């Protein structure tokens, strides 16, 4: 599954660098750049709401992603799919990834990243392909 | 419920962003 692999790589690298706080094909790099610009912006603009959501969710640990999965599934339960919701999901994923680091230094952000990727790729695979995948993602948020 | 509330927030912020970039 190439789409899954690419998605997991992109999403993982963003969450990891957001969590640790530092940065270490072409499409993947452009997507990560777009994700950095839009995703950081979403986190800054909606920190209060994100904080509240996080507090209410009360995530204990890195492996505690089941509630998050239910939330991502429910987001699309109205039958609406768009890039805006997708990037906001990933943004919140990074916000959560940071907090886990607050709770402990050594958390693997992988379970969180894979949790997000599974919902996107499994449930919206044909939507993603129709939208031109991550190339479509980059184009949509272009400035 | 926290999950539903989270979903609605993400749905609201997502749609805001989508409308914004939709040109
Ligand atoms: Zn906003
Ligand atoms: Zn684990
Ligand atoms: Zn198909």
């Amino acid at each position: 599954d190439e789409l899954y692999r690419q998605s997991l790589e992109i999403i993982s690298r963003y969450l990891r660098e957001q969590a640790t706080g530092a940065k270490d094909g072409a499409t993947s790099r452009k997507a990560l750049e777009t994700l950095r610009r839009v995703g950081d912006g979403v986190q800054r603009n909606h920190e209060t709401a994100f904080q509240g959501m996080l507090r209410k969710l009360d995530i204990k640990n890195e492996d505690d992603v089941k509630s998050l999965s239910r939330v991502m599934i429910h987001v699309f339960s109205d039958g609406v799919t768009n890039w805006g919701r997708i990037v906001t999901l990933i943004s919140f994923g990074a916000f959560v990834a940071k907090h886990l680091k607050t709770i402990n230094q050594e958390s693997c952000i992988e379970p969180l990243a894979e949790s997000i990727t599974d919902v996107l790729v499994r449930t919206k695979r044909d939507w993603l392909v129709k939208q031109r995948g991550w190339d479509g993602f980059v184009e949509f948020f272009h400035v | 419920r926290p999950e539903i509330w989270a979903a609605q927030e993400i749905r609201r912020i997502g749609d805001e962003n989508n409308a914004y970039y939709a040109r």
